[PDB]
């Protein structure tokens, strides 16, 4: 997981 | 159905975005050292274990580094203002004890405090004024990390802080230990800042210059009350999840169905995956020199980015299983 | 400064509002019984330790109920659907683990997901249906309470779940210790269901007709980052709070002079403590019959209603100090 | 299922809170003096209907008092304007019609007129002035409830105004029938004014002062379309459902559970009630004195505060068996 | 405490990102040839400065490029629209003068017009036509800056156009000047293209390989009024800013705490600095090739990207002094 | 049912 | 602490 | 100083  | 003891023990080890150095880092080298010929820490502190063999050159990434909070300031009484290291949602930080590093195995509780947005939250950890809150060791530059433990959910499932990728750190070194004479130049590769854009993966995938990449990582599961069914994205026991493609990344096509395949003959559970946005190490490896073929294996992850993910044995299993005859026949792969 | 063993015993027990019989009950029995001259369980549950004096009927009251979660629904896929026991806000739920009740001391892990609402709450068990959830043994009124332990903030503090009161059991466990032939008739209460209602408070006052009541609990300690200084309500490590007044009562002038009276001369560090709005159990007490003439002593605390409530011992044993003098002095009293 | 003509008697004699004596207490006293040792009304209006037996004192109670409408203000030109008595919702009153009682067993129609407030609601009862209005009977204080008459709705439902528990009078009424030489010394009480705060059940519980407790009203049965099933609370048909909480009341876990097993060991379908809100006879009982342990049987019941309210019989049957079996079997029971 | 008369020339010589050519790089050359053994303008017009020596190769990199913005088009009546070149704010352009270039070392004054956006902004030449425009010298495509010279604000601080790294371009030239028989291989670089994406930075580190970085930028100085105190980043005057993270990097702990030991050892004044967001050209040389470990001191600067941004001397002067001890002591570090 |  |  |  980048963003969530 | 995983090695509950490992698992903890990978989950557990304190480890953010630059700072793997002080456990997580560790850990990985005296797990994965046994089952491979060489281990080396690279400049920006990947762990690059490899065991050599006779085929293509492949890279198998797993994240080691978590999210987590750094202190910026100290208030004249003593509580503590934070900045993100990587994307830290506010609303999970509310309520919630911390572990405040102030030093390599060496740590103090504190309490998060204060939709919340980043001026309005802070830290107390017992301090009545600043100078003994430094006096504790705390500092500018400080790392925080939720108090998060393993713990299981029903039969097959378990929560824990940082199975975002903890979980693919367990799989990598697992494959590790399962792998035997496999034709191919393997080199297992737990990196270090995916948190903050994929930088470890670039770094490490420009030295070593694979033939193929494969990342290992968790991927949105969904499948969660109120959520419409064409956006649950993958569901948790429903098997390990190939990556068609995310914001970071559009896997080779023919090694998603090469993989498709492979899962079908050997009757290992899987799902397809499709992320609107969301980034992996794959969307660093793939552009290395002159672009790299590759794929990638996630694992179904509830609750992303808290300190209560929740995963399902089963699709770690998958996982596993699947990476490993993939390492096992990717001497035949024709791209 | 305080008995860690025995305040860890106190707070980590279960008992929401109505359930405090399956743990926290027998907790405080156990641990009160061989300092007072009998120990009754009343109709709705509160626990009446008596110790006979001569002087003044005076009532203690603690309450034992801490807030909590009851199970609503089992939704198709296992996910369970809660409401509160007591004043609970959903911003505390978000990406914490739970103990689940199935019986009296077993649980199992849950964990709380998805400003929030209540209808947007869920607690994922592992389950992957509802029959499976209830082959877990959960059920339509199962009883949840965080995943909570004391644990030490810096020299004097603490952070844990339930401080909302199981710091006044704890002090009156104390008080109960420290009373020597004191020259009164005291009936020390653990009360149940004070948060929702101040409950037990009333029925027990009812049964006992003191002379005198007194409540021992948490009072807002908002001395916390962009709090005004006029709004911060109470201090940490300032002393015990004597109440003036809440939403629920308004303590007899004449007591809370006496108290203030009593801290100074005793060297004892107090603050003086009025509350816009909260109840506390002397509501209830000093409208009991024809009337009783109340006072409180409050420990002043942080993040009330959460799995991270703060507490200084130093208030605490100052508590525990006022409280036993006002005991030995009641006798002189003239109201 | 139901008697029917028994039902339509109950339902359809006016008693709007504060003024039950025009009409549904002497319907109560007719229907119970015969099945019961003797019938005294108290202070407050309250029917208590004393059936005499060996062993507990239970106290049964189901509020008479219906919601309704008080004449505020005459205009000028022969208009109502109103206030409510009880919960009653603006929406409910529009393009309705009503009776105005101008005395004990004499009406006039009205219309409701004029989402709607209350200073926007008026009754047109044909009156051209004030004076006109005055002679017709209506006064400042004159009392107001809906035309509305009891109906079948299918095989096993029924439509009507204050089911709201008239349907839980029927109930007592039946299970005054039905009771047999019961070990226990047993209170009917048709209790008043429940609908603006409990206050008939405080009063004649304080004068009962019984060991038991147990409050019949009816309950949310929100299983109608658009609802989340999370949110339903009961379903018609599914039974008598044995209340777990409401906000007036956490009912004692042990008769909770006795009732259960009661209902299942006699075949008696049953469903469990949990409610965010509401309030019921209950929440005054258990508070009575020193306290008394106290449970609740509900009907289920769709648009309730209406006149169109909706029960299922088979509810009301299953309410009615169960009761029954309660106080044949409470001797035995052990708090 | 600086050399006043330099850094005019370095700030007031015109260089917006890609047209570093046209005035600022040929001033770095002129500068800075004396003090290296050779200088070198590479493909994207990056200026590197060798400086030989027997150590690890290290690299510093001061950006040399300024904001500034493009005419996009030249309306009827003689008007300029303009496009923004790096990160310009709508705000600092209003009621502005402007030096609009048509030439190498020829200019033209303008004045900037009409929160403000993009499309309500444009600059006044005085021209009457599209064509007196063009025969004046303006075309699309021609570069604007701002008209600002440097200027002391009290005993110790200045103001100034582009101190946004103009003030780290002087002190490069400052420690190139103080640099004796360093025991490392040096290569100054004075970067293009920062402002629009570290885009210089990226290609010099590539051609450079340096085993060590360093980057020397300005950071956020919000030290002025109504800023909470944990908000204000850096102090003017404190000391030069050891940076540990930006949103661009993370920078190595090793090189942080040995710069803050360093600093503490010669008594330079220094202060932490960690960023939310913002980006240096550390962001782009740490990621070359297979990784680099890299640090950063910063200039604490006020009102960064306008027109008058203002510096500390002290803290200029720190950075110098701590930079030619780093340089002087890396052969020492182990990392 | 006070409340509904 | 009804209420906080 | 991107962004600011
Ligand atoms: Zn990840
Ligand atoms: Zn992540
Ligand atoms: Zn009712
Ligand atoms: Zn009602
Ligand atoms: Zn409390
Ligand atoms: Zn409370
Ligand atoms: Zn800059
Ligand atoms: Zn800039």
């Amino acid at each position: 997981x980048v963003v969530d | 159905m995983v090695d509950y003891e490992l698992l903890k023990k990978v989950v557990e080890a304190p480890g953010v975005s630059g700072y793997e150095f002080l456990g997580i880092r560790d850990v990985v080298i005296e797990e994965i050292k046994d089952y491979v010929d060489e281990v080396k820490v690279d400049k920006l502190g990947n762990v690059i274990a490899h065991k050599k063999g006779e085929g293509p050159k492949v890279m198998i990434a797993a994240h080691m580094d978590q999210i987590g909070l750094m202190v910026t300031h100290i208030e004249k009484n003593g509580f503590l203002r934070v900045a993100p290291i990587g994307g830290v949602d506010p609303k999970t930080l509310i309520a919630q004890r911390f572990k405040v590093w102030i030093d390599k195995g060496k740590f103090i509780y504190g309490v998060g405090a204060s939709a919340p947005d980043w001026d309005q939250i802070f830290i107390d950890i017992g301090a009545e004024s600043k100078e003994e809150a430094e006096d504790m060791g705390v500092k500018i530059g400080t790392v925080i990390t939720w108090d998060g433990r393993l713990e299981r959910l029903g039969k097959h499932r378990f929560v824990s802080i940082a199975f975002d990728d903890r979980i693919a750190v367990y799989t990598i070194l697992e494959v590790a230990k399962q792998l035997k004479d496999a034709k191919a130049d393997v080199y297992f590769v737990a990196t270090v800042q995916e948190e903050v854009g994929l930088r470890g993966a670039r770094t490490s995938a420009f030295g070593i210059e694979p033939d193929y990449g494969f990342a290992i990582d968790v991927t949105i599961a969904a499948d969660i009350p109120g959520t419409p069914e064409h956006k649950q994205v993958t569901h948790l026991g429903k098997g390990t999840a190939i990556k068609i493609m995310d914001r970071s990344v559009i896997c080779h096509p023919t090694i998603v169905r090469w993989l498709e395949e492979l899962a079908k003959k050997h009757e290992i559970p899987y799902q397809l995956e499709i992320l609107l946005g969301g980034g992996t190490d794959a969307g660093a490896i793939h552009l290395t020199k002159a672009g790299v073929p590759t794929g990638a294996l996630s694992v179904p992850a509830r609750y992303i980015h808290s300190n209560t993910e929740v995963v399902d044995e089963r699709d770690v299993d998958a996982t596993v299983e699947l990476m490993t005859k993939a390492l096992e026949n990717i001497h035949e792969l024709k791209i």
